[PDB]
């Protein structure tokens, strides 16, 4: 009955490496300036980005939902992260995975309706930690875990529908981010479809880095994992991979994010291995590099302290390329 | 006691297709090329002015119609023209297979309550003012019921359309066979755009158009062909009227010509985001400055995974 | 349905078919070897064993147990299932087998789960009086290799029983993979059933044979036909199935009507041709474009 | 409280089987040609005797029989003569192996009702007559047994197809055997190495696993030469008052060969009673070549059936 | 409340054939001398099993298990039967292989612990003491036909019990041992049961016998040696039979004539021998008892090489069989 | 209200790392040859040395340590350094993938019993599972209104410890959802995977390769060391200091014939002869071990991958 005051519930550690992304930066005539309210780079796709926020708005998007199929490392978040920004300063946005909904805790259902109502002030299903049960003591009750039954989830839903014509409650349809959508099998594929009939769904980004792969759940094969009669409603918008000069000026942000101040010579070297092994392993290397340089007290990271935590953590190219070499050796008599 | 529970209709279903006004026949029997919404496909459209005789004249006891063609090559166009060729708001359901295969509820359900959604008022209009399930519905057709033994309520069959038939189950098949025998169902049409698939839960029996033999032989089959470029234009361009999308000469055969390389329903779906990219330059019209505009945006599905596919192999080694 | 018109084998004393009586037209064996049967069955010798009817479909492989019902006493049961008709959802396969046997006994009237423990308790001894006697039935089953064997188990189980009916199946594949199991058997059914049944086998159907059928059907359902539109109709019959070419008869009942001809013509059955399919056409016509559309 | 429930047995599996009367054996051990029923079979009715010999010394503790032979050679004639010379009326129930996957009985069930068909007095008879109810005949038992009106006989359990049977039942049938009571088990089989089913990664000999393979005797049943089938069909016909030509052998004995034995016995009555319409009396050569036209087997209809559709 | 008395209900179809072992054959110097207690051969693997008896008797066996290597039919069985005699007069044994887990009427949890129940022994095992408290069986073949059901909190009432006997020196308690054949046929939600069982104080020491390579572990899809999992192959003792030689087989089927109380002809002897080499050791053992009956039958009781040649021919052996039937199918699979 | 319930922590998995006090590092962060206990493995060590650092910083925020290497390298001694480098005794949990398949034990009932062993708290050191062996998820309720009640008033401390979770192959794909969601709430340990493997199927997928079995959502959150087969010069220093620790004297001739089995085998095969063929010594009356009597055993007992080619060989 009285819970507005108990509205905080929100995901920072996780989406906390896009924190220098305050929107699609764009003109008034739809062109990407180069730089704009952090975002670098990716001209082809921020622009495409811009024609879905004009459909939104008038309401041309009922009925559709937008797909980004690009390579792995190359910003599939930080464009629909900043689809969020753009589209108003207090908008909900949930980035849960695809391998998420398989738990053990609920169903899929349970699992899929929790997305569908954390992206509808507070979000709708910020509501269900007060006014469902009583929790939120220390750790072992995050390993414990008690459900929300429907009626629960028929009185909130019965609540706010009056309060909806008496103006000082308001609704804004968020964004929810489907990362890896060939996980789902069709089970869940044809919840989406039963969610997206709606009058206040929110606007569906998903995401893959996969070709012509099986449907799991059948043995059909279609395009991106997702079904032939969703396929046709999608707006699909295509990343292009980063180049030697953009990647210096992405970890010039989160070195600023991050307080380290790094030579010239050490940027160069950075893209080096960003260009050729991955993106997020040269953002990771950051933090652990800065370490090795307060323990020597330099407060500058050079280059030797780039080339010594290169040399501890490995990445996942060179983790399997050499137990593949163990095991074949293993396997010669 | 209640009979004013006048819309509940999937209307974002059968958007797409509000220019569909008839069948466009002649009276002695024959297709012309461009009537009441409907351009070319000269054969299916006559075959679907002999499936509106069988059934007014009570000859299609048990038999159904299979819409077998390429996708978008307008299936499901030509079985909304077949509800209007009956008469005064006869009622169209329209569903995919994979539709049955939700968790939540049961697969029995979820194709009877498109059944009671086919058979002005519908079955299914009734079911959501009486909630506020297999008990409530035997006192609701026994009221109907009523109402036509005092004779005041007329009852009609609807047309249920099953899209994507391949991805029904061995367990539905013999649920619609069951039913299809009955006094007062509607007619059935499937439609598929395949040819010998495997039965879903046999897993070695490969039948024709991944459906059972037992309902195949009650079944008469209808081919839908692909559309030459001349005849894709005037889709496109009652589309873009019924809209209220001005175009371009020089822009609709671009348009035309995407449509020859995808499907047709890629061409349809970018009517809306150049319409809105070209309210940002200030015209009212779209040019080919806005369609080339488009296409190098947005990727249709076939070609997606082709930059995917070929950028697989040279990511790993 | 399609098979109203058949009124017994048509069979002399001697057996041997005179091939044009009671409806049945050709089928000259396996209409004689289903005599052998019927005195089988008269006798009380067919306990213990079953009939089979191998054969391609549209070959009379229900008809042929349609008139061993009234080739039998003139009043005698016939329930004709499908293979596939028990895979449902409102029952499970011992739910529908059950209203199989009780139904050619009819029983299933009777009842219409324990009301079928309390009618067998009633008839135990109302058989005993005399006043209404029991019958046996001519239950049928259709396409029997989409069973699998926790119904074949059950069916051994049912013809224990002596007021059980004479079984007949059938079936139209080889030697294929059982329901259930990893073995290969014929027929699909295993080889504790195929040891113990008659195995009659069906011919499919002449030039001659055919037309006459086509020319019965034609009659029942009262539709004026010229000769040389007959002799185009069973060039259908031949080269595609016997179900579709007796499909055109009522889809090119119209079109002679919308233009008042009142006499199906030649056009009229090459117009229908062309509208509706069949499904050697429309899988040869995907799978035709289906490969163009994987070369590019 | 009751012991007047005389019969109730499936005597249809027995029925092409009431010729058998024993194994026929001399005093000393050998083998008769023709005698009580058996013809042929001599390395395989000797081996039974030895089986039947070696159950009333009581030095079976933990055995059991496996006919391991091609289908139409004696598996079932060979285990009823081992339960005819075993004793005068000891029970015999003869099961598949794809009989314990019903829809309604557990195979914990069905599994049960079969050993007590097997153990007279039968244990099975007793448990219909009143109809848990079981463990209450176990007291009506055991006053029969200690007070010396009734004795206590294991009988014969037939397990055809046994290359059917799951991992979880072969567990029972090797628990129950091993009381002081069970009666013996005999297997049949025609198949070399299968695939134990419930496993589907491991083969083992005969479809039967290691523990219950290395504590199994064998006796292979070898095939019928055309003088011996011309002797089996001779019985049949005489205990079925089906008179018969020498012809008419002459030609069954050729069906015989090609295709099984047990094809050739089916086709006696359904051209006794062609030769019953015509008003004959004998079997001529005219019916055996038409009810071989008329009829098929399981071989010749399914290759006819593959071909004519392809 | 009062259940010393019913002490014993035991198998004795299973245990019956290796009952002409009392011990393993070792000296003090732990070195056999090839002909002792029972044992005929395979001097590696029976001085091996002398280390592994130390380990038990200075206590530390806790943690480990042993594992026993080699073909069917060169006695893995006999091995794990000599460490039941040489750790005390009456220390249990348990012979369960590995597809006796697999019933339909008790589950895969209740048919391992009564496994790890029949191998601990109290003095005045303790499995015995469960199976008399919980209802009244033991009878003829309807109860054998039948089954029972087992209380779980049957068995917490009686190790409470043993519990509170152990320490005033009334009752002394003694690990025994347990014996599981075929271990590729258990599947790793069994296999980790016995890493959960092994942690205790009270537990038997594991024998696993096992006569597979690179076997793929049951219930997953990766392949390992022995078709055992990785945490329990680095804890293992494994010990190598090998196949018998002639001198050994004859000194074998030897000591089985006297068990059997026959009386062979040393012609007979050579032959028995040969069979030996030929198919198995287990199978020429099965001829012995339906040899002599031949001879019983024929007035003389003196096996001569013409019952030996005739019960070869009658009673097959179970891979001569298994040729026959292929034989006639691939005629089968041609036309 | 219990905190007396001393005895816990089963010691059959920790026997065989007595030896292991720490890291040992000096002052700057560079690694010592040998120090204590600990001889090679200089990289994976430093390694470690950065870890333990960002433990204590606070910036270990989600994150969690891979350790792929060949087996018989040491990833479970490795492991055990960093959880006694925190300071006074914090906890250690580890175990083995494959036991999260027990039978009667739900899935997450053996994940949610193994989390609550490496949360630890005149204060003495108990974790969290220490407590629910004492009062008997009602059960597992009550005890959380005791703790959390204690560091309102001052007196209690909650420490997160090491839950070393071995053969990551093994977890299927409705684990690690588990191992993602209760991993980064407040508090949770930190979380030490292993594995020595290359592209294996996500268990419960059956389509879907991936680097050493793991989602790929879980392991952009991963750290990942190497640690390096060893060499004989060294490998002689592990079994020499194991033979101090159990009190078994050696020779010198007997280490030089050990060092050859532990590299045609693993090294943890080596050390599984040492009282075998200390006990075999006893009986001949020796109390230093000779050469002879290691040849004796290696030649008694086989390993896991020599006694499988035997019986391979010899059925075909
Ligand atoms: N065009 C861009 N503008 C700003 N930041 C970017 C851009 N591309 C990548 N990044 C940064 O790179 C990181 C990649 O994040 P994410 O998109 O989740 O990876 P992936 O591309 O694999 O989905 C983010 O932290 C993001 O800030
Ligand atoms: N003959 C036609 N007349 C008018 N519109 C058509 C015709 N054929 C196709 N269309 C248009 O093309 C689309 C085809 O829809 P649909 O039937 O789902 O495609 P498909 O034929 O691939 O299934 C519809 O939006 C419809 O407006
Ligand atoms: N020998 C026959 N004589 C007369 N009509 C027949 C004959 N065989 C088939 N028919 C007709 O052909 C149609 C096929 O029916 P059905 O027996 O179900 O086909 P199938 O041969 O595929 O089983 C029926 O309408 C039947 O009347
Ligand atoms: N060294 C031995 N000493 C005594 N008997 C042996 C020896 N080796 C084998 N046997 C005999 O071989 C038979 C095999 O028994 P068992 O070990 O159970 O089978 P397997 O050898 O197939 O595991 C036993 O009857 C046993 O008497
Ligand atoms: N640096 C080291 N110092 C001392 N002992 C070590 C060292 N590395 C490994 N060991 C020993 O070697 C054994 C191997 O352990 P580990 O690497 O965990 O093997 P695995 O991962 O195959 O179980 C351990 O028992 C440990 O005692």
């Amino acid at each position: 009955t009285k819970v507005p005051e108990i509205r905080d519930v929100t995901r920072i550690e996780r989406i906390g490496a896009h924190s220098h992304i305050r929107g699609l930066g764009l003109d008034d005539a739809l062109e990407p300036r180069q730089a704009s309210q952090g975002m670098v780079g990716q001209l082809a796709a921020r622009r495409a980005a811009g024609v879905v926020l004009e459909m939104i708005r008038e309401g041309k998007i009922a009925g559709r939902a937008v797909l980004i199929a690009g390579q792995p490392g190359t910003g599939k978040t930080a464009i629909a992260m900043g689809m969020a920004q753009a589209l108003g300063p207090d908008t909900p946005f949930t980035a849960i995975a695809g391998s998420e909904i398989f738990s053990l805790e609920m169903s899929k259902t349970e699992a899929l309706t929790q997305a569908f109502r954390r992206s509808i002030t507070v979000s709708l299903h910020e509501i269900d930690v007060i006014n469902s049960r009583t929790q939120g003591f220390l750790a072992l009750f995050s390993g414990d875990t008690g459900e929300i039954k429907s009626e629960v989830r028929e009185q909130i839903n019965a609540k706010v529908a009056e309060w909806r014509e008496e103006g000082k409650a308001e609704i804004i349809p968020g964004v929810l981010f489907i990362d890896e959508v060939h996980m789902l099998d069709i089970e869940s594929f044809s919840f989406l479809n039963r969610a997206l009939e709606s009058d206040m769904a929110p606007v569906l980004i998903m995401a893959t880095n996969r070709g012509i792969t099986r449907i799991r759940g059948t043995s059909y094969q279609s395009p991106h994992g997702i079904p032939i009669d969703l396929l046709d409603r999608l707006l699909i918008v295509s990343t292009t991979p980063y180049s030697e000069k953009d990647t210096k000026q992405i970890l010039r942000i989160r070195c600023e994010e991050e307080d380290v101040e790094m030579s010239e010579d050490a940027y160069t070297v950075l893209t080096r291995i960003g260009l050729e092994t991955s993106l997020r392993y040269a953002i990771q290397l950051i933090t652990a590099a800065s370490l090795v340089c307060r323990k020597r007290k330099g407060t500058e990271v050079q280059v030797d302290d780039i080339k010594r935590v290169y040399s501890l953590f490995l990445d996942e190219s060179r983790s399997t390329q050499y137990m593949k070499e163990y095991q074949d050796a293993f396997l010669f008599n | 006691k209640i009979e004013e529970v006048k819309s509940t209709t999937k209307t974002q279903r059968i958007a797409s297709h509000s220019h569909v006004k008839g069948l466009g026949l002649d009276e002695s029997g024959l297709a012309k090329q461009a009537a009441s919404g409907l351009v070319g496909q000269e054969n299916a459209r006559e075959a679907c002015g002999v499936i509106v005789e069988l059934i007014k004249s009570k000859k299609m006891a048990g038999r159904a119609v299979l819409l077998a063609g390429p996708p978008g090559t307008g299936k499901t166009a030509l079985a909304l023209a077949i509800a209007q060729e009956l008469g005064s708001k006869v009622p169209f359901c329209p569903m995919v297979g994979s539709e049955v295969y939700s968790t939540e509820i049961k697969k029995t359900e979820v194709l009877m309550e498109n059944f009671r959604r086919a058979i002005d008022v519908t079955l299914h209009d009734l079911d959501v003012a009486n909630a506020r399930t297999d008990k409530l519905r035997g006192e609701i057709n026994k009221v109907v019921n009523k109402y036509i033994d005092q004779g005041i309520a007329e009852l009609v069959p609807g047309v249920l359309f099953v899209d994507e038939v391949h991805m029904l189950d061995i367990e539905c098949f013999t649920y619609l066979h069951r039913a299809l025998e009955s006094s007062i169902a509607p007619i059935v049409i499937f439609a598929s755009n395949r040819g010998n698939c495997v039965i879903r839960g046999t897993e070695d029996i490969t039948s024709p158009h991944g459906i059972p033999l037992d309902l195949l032989d009650r079944v008469m089959i209808i081919r839908t062909m692909l559309y030459t470029p001349q005849e894709m234009k005037q889709i496109i361009k009652i589309r873009a009227q019924t809209e209220g999308i001005n175009i371009s000469e020089e822009a609709l055969n671009h348009l035309g010509e995407i449509g020859t390389k995808t499907t047709l329903r890629y061409s349809v779906q970018l009517l809306t985001p150049a319409n809105l990219l070209a309210k940002i330059n200030g015209k009212d019209s779209i040019e080919k400055e806005h369609v080339e505009e488009i296409s190098e945006l947005f990727y249709d599905a076939k070609s997606s995974a082709k930059i995917l596919a070929d950028q697989q192999d040279k990511y790993m080694k």
